[PDB]
């Protein structure tokens, strides 16, 4: 009962009350990371997360801004930061930050310091608009190794929330969430058919289960059951 | 800026460091009568005392000098510049400028570029001790963290500067968060001297450890002005972690 | 105490190029070059005996052999770009400071050991070598590059720290009870950098009360300082 209020009061609560941090004076904390090679995700927290709230969002592929241009970068992100604190509230949902998080000593490669002084300069772009920004903005990766200490560094990202062994109350909350809009029935049960994909690491479990959706859709069974389940987690 | 408003409680260390970056500043004609010449640098191992870069920003801001980094933290990584040339000419044409490390402060890869920002220094180290361009350019090593070895390893006192610094002055842990309590809202009925001394054994960064770890309890009950009572939970917020 | 030390060798240094008489038409010829190493080491008192010949000539300062470990072993290489550019550059002075799997640093040892000699080079540029212990190297290096003579680094003989001394404090202010034959007797082995830093530090110790004279006791007080660091570890 400890999760859902601290996520709830840092997400839901900054989104509206942004005179109230103006008068206190306290800037408040936005950054979610996602970590954790076993368990890839960036699907049921950020597909969730962005869809708990019926607004606007812009969500951005990871090679969005590579484009070995050096005056569009900041054009490009000053425009969606600015739609984004100027059209609607959205939660942009930044994915692939290793390829754009890697130092090179050589100078002829000035495109990959340049998308790191891009990925830098809105790090920077966004410790400098810290007092009350109309914007959220979460962050998710799989190699932290790579990364560079200025992201994983306090005052940008204050919330890391891991997947290292999720209780029955996560697993009920992050499944039920997932089946309220499946067919469901009293034999579907994703217990052991989420323990066994944590012994055998696999990845991108719900667009596994997409893939059971994909083969339960030739309208030969209409509620989806263990054989597509178990079917597609030996087939894919 | 962070002038001598911002920053305080180590008069004695200032009080020596003025002759190790201050001579070249306000009185260079010791030089015939003491020959003295430009040593490598100084720097300050132990536990980060909360302002660890406010006093370089502060003996640069009071000397009128520009502030250089290397690892560029804040958008001043490429701005500047095989990548090591370019930082010794705008090295020679401002000639008052100190360099302090920030950002550096896998073992697969990140020693690797990392290996690469040592090398580029240690190279920059053997241009600047072979030849010399102009004066006024001094280095400043930065251990505060875990990670920091090659700089407490190659640095242990020989030919460089070194100072014992795991008990700064207490104010480091006082008088510097009466300071980080200046700049937020403060009321005035709260005793950061109790609050302030209660806190030994852990570390030195009580401060910011108390104020950022305080924030999410005046951001909790989101009340105008901070309370001792915040900091007396923060102190546990921050021991629990020990 | 080293005058007549560093007017012999300097005469072995400069009989090349400079006073052609004695040199090259009784037949002297001396195409090697000397070794040099000091027990206090610091490169100050190699350099401040090799200085003599910095005045007046052309210099070249290669310190350390870090170049081949901290890189691929590509070889001797460096040391043939070195000698390209001493035969482009033949008035000058080749001086080699701080020369310090298995198989391939003999081959390059040995590969150096015949480069360094000549075999296929008369006297076009002197070639000198330093390093802290003479005992750490192998002897094979001596053959090519002493074959003239070498010496070795004296004693406090309370002349040599004592003219230098007085070269540090030809214009500085000292009072009357400053000894010196306490001070150049009691060091041993110190360098240059030693007493000049002690002086230094003394100096900036008597300016803490803008006392533009400095006293003894001050000088063996900023003493103490580097008397105590140097046996702390």
């Amino acid at each position: 009962d400890i999760q859902k209020q601290e996520v709830r009061e840092a997400v839901e609560l900054p989104l509206t009350h942004f005179e109230l941090y103006k008068q206190i004076g306290i800037d408040p904390p936005r950054g979610v990371l996602m970590y954790g090679p076993p368990g890839c995700g960036k699907t049921m927290l950020a597909k969730a997360v962005a869809h708990h709230t019926t607004a606007a969002f812009i969500r951005v592929v990871g090679s969005e801004f590579v484009q070995k241009y050096l005056g569009e970068g900041p054009r490009m992100v000053r425009d969606v930061f600015r739609l984004a604190k100027e059209n609607a509230p959205a939660i942009i949902f930044i994915d692939e930050i290793d390829a754009i998080a890697t130092k090179r000593f050589d100078a002829q490669t000035g495109a990959d310091r340049e998308v790191q002084r891009i990925l830098l300069e809105l790090l920077n772009q966004m410790d400098g608009f810290d007092q009350n920004v109309n914007v959220k903005v979460i962050m998710a990766t799989n190699r932290a190794d790579t990364l560079d200490p200025a992201l994983l560094r306090p005052g940008r990202l204050d919330r890391k929330i891991e997947f290292p062994l999720p209780d029955r109350r996560q697993k009920r909350l992050i499944f039920s969430t997932i089946t309220s809009k499946m067919n469901l029935s009293e034999e579907v049960d994703l217990e052991d058919y989420v323990a066994r994909p944590d012994k055998i690491s696999g990845a991108d479990i719900n667009s596994i289960c997409q893939e059971s959706g994909m083969l339960a859709v030739r309208e030969n069974r209409y509620i989806v059951l263990a054989k597509d389940f178990e079917k597609a987690y030996k087939t894919v | 800026d962070s002038t001598y408003e911002m920053i305080g409680g180590l008069d004695k260390q200032i009080k020596e460091i003025k002759e190790v970056i201050e001579l070249p500043v306000k009185h260079p004609e010791l030089f015939e009568a003491l020959g003295i010449a430009q040593p490598k640098g100084v720097l300050l191992y132990g536990p980060p005392g909360t302002g660890k870069t406010l006093l370089a920003r502060a003996v640069a801001h009071h000397t009128d000098c520009t502030f250089i980094r290397v690892s560029g933290s804040e958008l001043v990584q490429k701005f500047i510049g095989r990548m090591v040339r370019e930082l010794f000419v705008m090295a020679r044409e401002h000639a008052p400028s100190i360099i302090f490390m920030d950002e550096i402060d896998r073992l697969e890869g990140g020693s690797g570029g990392d290996s690469e920002v040592q090398r580029t220094m240690l190279e920059l180290l053997n241009q600047l001790d072979g030849f010399e361009a102009t004066k006024n350019i001094k280095v400043i090593m930065a251990t505060n963290r875990i990670d920091i070895l090659d700089s407490a390893l190659l640095r242990p006192g020989r030919i460089d500067r070194k100072i014992e610094f795991p008990p700064p002055n207490e104010e480091a842990r006082l008088d510097i968060l009466k300071i980080h309590s200046r700049k937020m809202n403060l009321t005035r009925g709260i005793n950061l001297r109790k609050i302030a001394e209660l806190m030994p054994g852990a570390s030195g960064a009580e401060v910011k450890g108390v104020c950022t770890e305080a924030g999410m309890y005046a951001l909790r009950e989101r009340r105008v002005h901070v309370t001792q009572e915040d900091f007396e939970m923060a102190v546990a917020k921050v021991m629990q972690k020990d | 105490g080293l005058d007549n030390q560093i007017q012999e060798i300097k005469e072995s240094v400069e009989l090349p190029l400079t006073h052609p008489e004695y040199y090259e038409e009784m037949g002297i010829k001396p195409p090697k070059g000397v070794i040099l190493y000091g027990p206090p080491g610091t490169g100050k008192t190699l350099l401040a005996k090799a200085v003599a010949n910095q005045t007046s000539a052309t210099f070249l300062r290669v310190v350390g052999s870090e170049l081949i470990q901290k890189y691929l072993g590509d070889g001797p290489k460096l040391v043939r770009e070195l000698f390209r550019v001493a035969e482009e550059h033949a008035p000058s002075i080749v001086f080699i400071d701080e020369i310090d799997g298995e198989r391939e640093i003999q081959r390059t040892m040995l590969e150096l050991l015949n480069q360094l000699d000549g075999f296929d080079s008369r006297g076009d540029v002197k070639v000198i070598m330093a390093t802290n212990r003479i005992e750490t190297l192998d002897p094979a290096l001596i053959r090519p590059g002493r074959i003239d003579r070498k010496i070795e680094f004296p004693l406090p003989d309370e002349k040599t720290k004592k003219r230098i001394f007085q070269i540090h404090t030809s214009r500085m202010t000292l009072a009357d009870d400053v000894t010196l034959d306490d001070l150049i007797m009691a060091k041993d082995d110190l360098s240059g950098a030693d007493i000049k830093a002690i002086c230094t530090e003394a100096g900036l110790m008597a300016l803490r009360e803008r006392r533009m004279k400095v006293t003894n006791e001050d000088f063996k007080k900023s003493k103490e300082n580097v008397l105590y660091k140097k046996q702390e570890g």
